[PDB]
């Protein structure tokens, strides 16, 4: 039987990845990953699970014929003028701060 | 239909030693290749009898696939099979194809005894040692058939008279003509569909009295048809 | 709404279809003539929009397949059936009994099959008789009436 | 059509039809079929008034179907879809209904292994006639002669 | 001869293009079901693979 | 036993897709005449015509296979037709 | 001007599909000529054509392949007249009926919930349309046609920046011109919200094929 | 998905060569057919074809291409069950037998030691084995095939620089290249050991032809 994984362990790799290749400034969102043969849940469930105003979680997603993706790039975060709504902010400035 | 007479005439590689080639007479012991329908006729026959005799239509089947010289055969109505003292003899009745007549009568085939024999002889291998088949020429007997007509308007009688009788004896008498037709085995013969097909050929416009009188019987009345005996075939005459 | 009576028409062709092995079976026939099936799954956004009226077109269904239902028996889907036997007992070199005009349907249809199914044995044992058997010869007579 | 002459040349097309229902059959059943889909429930409206637009019945819709001239172009799109569809499935309909010719065409030959029969070769008699100068000849066996 | 496999969300004539890429002529989506023995046009889950010839 | 070799090209989707332009064009070309990629009513028809090539496939698989129902029905010591209708018993007596 | 459009640029389904069923005709109401039932109410003799020709006018703008064949008055309104009228489309041997109401210049409306069928889209609307349904669509979402589509998810979560405003404006050039021959892009302007800094609106004008 | 790649990069001996001789069978205790034998036993008519299907399941994972053609109970068990069973290769007049163990959902197991012949090598393995035995081949040492081999001798007791790592990684592409078809050679590291200062470790990956 397939063996049921976390997204985090692949998303860490593609973030390793990622900061080599486009950067630390670039968001880790729309990335095909890889090994993976299909996500528990299909993508028609999670319409609840994005609020552009509070806290959200970042969608795991396949399309027809691109593959199994990353769809979101937000953090925690759940203030409107927070500057730290965004993964790839947080680490740019924590980048900076090094 | 077989290679027509006189078509050798020489052979095929020239000898100077050999003249004219006579032949006088058509080919023989020639037979297509089974078409499709064919095969899945005597298939499905084969798949019935499994080759053996048991039943009346069993004997029929077989009789007229290994013969050719057959036309119909006939065996005794269903009146007999509740016979109690039982029958030594199963009797059966040949009619042949006029084309294989041992006589010179058309209308009325008989073969030859030595032809029934060897029949009885190979139906016999096939069957039950306890069965005594019997193959026998038809009893044909007369059914003279008398009608009142009305023609077409320009045609004269006689003449539509005579082609009436050709046309009947066409269609009531299958084994005389080439035997072309599947017809009854000359079984029964209906008044008012015999009164139909009179009244269907184009020379006819209106049957006004019909009559069907059997050799020996008074004359019937309307509407009354003639059977035959398991012996008899019937044949119409004028 | 609009898709659904399209896509019931290419289920049914794709029930109809493995529905080929029980259709020309010679022995151990069924009780439809036409393949048909509900196309959706369970917990499927097509089943969720046709919830209400997925009873009454289910029922619909059968009542156009089977050949007895509650109603009783189908007279199109009995002709029906009556031609397949036919078709299948002329392998054999034989045929169907005509239809019966004071007897029973049920009665009637279970004597066809019968005939079909043991056409083996049937004509094997043309002649033969065992105690405590149903004779092959009675078989026969009551398979033609 | 072209499939209809590459498959009668393999396959001995019967009377017997495992699926003989015909267009008018179809259009029957998906007004049935169509009967009991409600368009709306504030009105007593269901979708079988729309696949047959007011007083139209199947045997309009298939004469229409059957010949596509007396339209000119001019049915409603939503039944020229139907129409289409219909066409669609008859080429699953031509090739479901060469299974019973198949089937016993396997029966036959296959399983008990029955195959037809083969032409016989005819025989004829011949009479020679000698050129006057040989007194003798001496024909061998397996001598050619032409019957054109 | 070439190998694929079938992720989530593909349909068959979407395999014969990522199967068919590196063929000299492609595949189709009738020819690639042929190949592999489907029994329709959807006989196939993820994580099983498929192969393509010429 | 196989029909695929035969009409692998007559169940082809685009051979399927052109018959059902031709039905919209002589039933109701002056109404629907734009037939191209983007019609909605063409893409509900070429999901339809993929659909019918779908069903058109199956029935050209081999014959022997499409008489097989399914593993838990098959009988014992029987084959595509009974064993009792094999040449050994059909065609003696 | 509109049926010269429409004729030049086609007619097709409208997008999202949409379906009517038009209300039912009460039969057992309309058995009475209109014409014997002006006659009888000895309304003036140039009335009749006048008449007609209202019908026949307000008719061919509700559907201009239409012929009139009959013409009937309800008998629950003996002088606003309900009217059933009777066509043919064209030369074609199909019938329709249609509701009406007539008031007596003599007009004539049309009952509004009459027509049966799908919505269309005619001309600038069916190529308005079209481009739309081009930038909905991502390419391998239809079936068998894999190429077909935008396919702009594929900018989506890069960084707003003068690099991704270009990649975005020439990636729908290409598009439109591959997919979409009946429609010329004059301009596009990409701009980022002030209200919402994350999301990015797209402004495309195109004009018709040989519009001038 | 064994069976694909098997048949797709073919099979052959396996290296270094291996041979098995199977058990004896004691032919004198099987004399009972199974059938006929779970139906004495008043076994439930259903579960014979369970019976049935799970041995041919498992004869078919031992070889596919088996065919069944008898199955035997040995008398030394009588209600754990040793079967015999009896198959033939494909369409092959071949016949083989093999022991077994029934117990009664019912499951199906085969004696361990029961082939006999030699080892075979199938689909990656095979292509993996084939490059082993380049590497471990010195050209002129096959006879007829004085080619043949890498050929790495030629590198021993040479200084450990860059010189010569580069020269036997760039060998090592060339001839694999030239004798071995089936397989890509992705990547090559060669590394001292540091226990062993005068060893060097070569690191080779590879993928297979058409695997993506």
């Amino acid at each position: 039987n397939p063996i049921v994984l976390s997204p985090t362990a692949a998303v860490a790799a593609v973030i390793q990845r990622n900061d080599n290749q486009q950067g630390v400034w670039t968001a880790p969102a729309n990335i095909a990953l890889s090994k993976v043969i299909s996500p528990v849940r299909a993508y028609i469930e999670a319409n609840a699970l994005f609020n552009p105003d509070g806290t959200s979680l970042n969608l795991v997603r396949s399309f027809p014929g691109k593959g199994i993706r990353i769809w979101g790039c937000r953090t925690l975060e759940n203030t409107h003028d927070s500057p730290w709504s965004y993964i790839q902010t947080r680490r740019l400035v924590s980048y900076i701060e090094a | 239909n077989g290679l027509p007479a006189d078509s050798i005439t020489q052979p095929v590689n020239a000898l100077v030693a050999i003249d004219s080639i006579n032949q006088p007479w058509v080919s023989w012991n020639g037979r297509p290749e089974e078409t499709e329908q064919a095969f899945l006729t005597r298939v499905s026959a084969r798949l019935s009898h499994r080759n053996r005799v048991l039943s009346w239509d069993n004997i029929v089947t077989l009789l007229k696939e290994q013969f050719v010289s057959l036309f119909d055969v006939k065996y005794p109505s269903a009146s007999e099979l509740t016979k109690i003292p039982a029958q030594k003899e199963q009797q059966l009745i040949a009619i042949p194809d006029s084309r294989y007549k041992d006589n010179d009568d058309a209308l009325r085939p008989i073969l030859n005894p030595a032809r029934l024999a060897e029949m009885v002889d190979w139906i016999s291998q096939l069957s039950s040692p306890w069965t005594t088949l019997k193959i026998n020429n038809p009893t044909y007997v007369d059914v003279l058939i008398s009608y009142q007509l009305v023609f077409v308007t320009g045609i004269n009688p006689d003449y539509g008279r005579h082609q009436l009788q050709q046309e009947l004896s066409r269609k009531y008498m299958p084994w005389a003509e080439d035997s072309a037709i599947g017809v009854t085995t000359g079984n029964r013969i209906d008044y008012y569909p015999l009164l139909a097909t009179i009244q269907q050929s184009p020379l006819v416009e209106r049957v006004t009295n019909l009559t069907l009188k059997k050799s020996s019987q008074t004359a019937g009345a309307v509407g009354d048809s003639v059977e035959a005996a398991d012996n008899e075939v019937l044949i119409l005459v004028w | 709404q609009f898709m659904l009576p399209f896509e019931q028409m290419l289920a049914n062709g794709c029930a109809e279809l493995a529905l080929l092995p029980k259709l020309l079976a010679f022995k151990q026939r069924g009780n439809t003539v036409y393949g048909t099936q509900w196309p959706f799954k369970a917990n499927t956004v097509g089943q969720q929009v046709h919830q209400e009226i997925m009873p009454d077109l289910i029922k619909q269904l059968n009542n156009d397949s089977q050949i007895n239902s509650d109603d009783g028996i189908h007279s199109q889907n009995y002709t029906k059936e009556l031609s397949i036997l036919n078709y299948l007992l002329e392998y054999f070199g034989t045929h169907r009994a005509a239809r019966p005009l004071t007897l029973d349907s049920l009665d009637f249809l279970s004597t066809q099959r019968g005939y079909l199914a043991q056409q083996p044995e049937l004509t094997y044992q043309r002649n033969n008789i065992r105690i405590d058997k149903v004779s092959a010869l009675q078989k026969r007579i009551a398979a033609r009436l | 059509a072209e499939l209809d002459n590459k498959l009668s040349a393999i396959v001995p097309d019967t009377v017997f039809k495992l699926d003989e229902r015909s267009t008018l059959d179809i259009l029957n059943w998906l007004k049935a079929y169509a009967e009991k889909i409600p368009f709306d429930q504030d009105k007593n409206q269901f979708w079988d008034s729309f696949y047959f637009i007011q007083e139209n019945t199947p045997e309009e819709l298939e004469d229409i179907y059957q010949h596509a001239n007396k339209a000119d172009g001019l049915l409603p799109p939503h039944q020229a879809f139907v129409f289409a569809f219909l066409k669609l499935l008859e080429t699953s309909n031509r090739l479901l209904n060469t299974f019973p010719a198949r089937h016993r065409d396997l029966y036959y030959r296959e399983l008990l292994g029955l195959s037809p029969r083969k032409a016989q070769a005819d025989s004829v008699a011949l009479g020679i006639t000698l050129n006057t100068d040989n007194a003798e000849y001496l024909i061998p066996k397996g001598t050619l002669f032409d019957a054109g | 001869v070439t190998t694929v496999s079938v992720t989530d969300m593909l349909t068959l004539p979407l395999i014969a293009l990522g199967a068919g890429a590196s063929l000299a002529s492609g595949i189709d989506y009738l020819s690639l079901a042929w190949q592999n023995d489907l029994d329709n046009l959807d006989d196939f889950t993820p994580g099983q693979t498929l192969q393509a010839q010429e | 036993d196989a029909l695929f070799p035969i009409v692998k090209d007559d169940i082809a989707f685009e051979t399927l897709l052109t018959q059902a332009k031709t039905v919209i064009e002589q039933q109701s070309g002056q109404l629907w005449s734009n037939t191209e990629e983007n019609d909605p009513g063409i893409t509900l028809l070429e999901a339809c015509c993929y659909g019918a090539s779908d069903l058109a496939y199956r029935h050209s698989l081999p014959l022997r296979d499409l008489l097989t129902p399914e593993k838990q029905e098959q009988t014992l010591g029987d084959g595509i037709f009974p064993q009792e209708f094999g040449p050994q018993q059909m065609l003696t007596c | 001007t509109n049926k010269i459009l429409a004729d030049i640029y086609g007619r097709g389904w409208a997008f999202p599909p949409q379906f009517f069923i038009g209300e039912r005709i009460p039969y057992e109401d309309y058995s009475s000529d209109l014409n014997k039932y002006l006659s009888e109410k000895k309304i003036e003799a140039e009335q009749i054509v006048k008449i007609q020709a209202c019908i026949k006018e307000s008719v061919m703008c509700y559907d201009f392949h239409a012929k009139i064949t009959s013409t009937q008055v309800s008998k629950q309104t003996n002088l606003p007249l309900n009217i059933l009228v009777t066509y043919t489309l064209g030369d074609s041997e199909i019938s329709q009926k249609i509701q009406g109401v007539l008031r007596v210049p003599p007009q004539f409306s049309i009952k509004d919930n009459s027509r049966t069928g799908i919505a269309i889209a005619e001309g600038t609307q069916n190529v308005l349309q079209s481009i739309n349904i081009l930038f909905l669509t991502e390419p391998g979402e239809r079936i068998m046609r894999e190429d077909y589509g935008c396919g702009l998810n594929d900018y989506l979560f890069a960084n707003i920046s003068d690099e991704l405003m270009t990649d975005i404006q020439t990636h729908i050039e290409e598009r439109v011109l591959r997919y979409e021959p009946r429609a010329e892009i004059t301009s596009i302007q990409v701009n980022q919200r002030t209200n919402l800094p994350s999301t990015l609106h797209v402004q495309v004008t195109y004009a018709l094929r040989g519009s001038d």
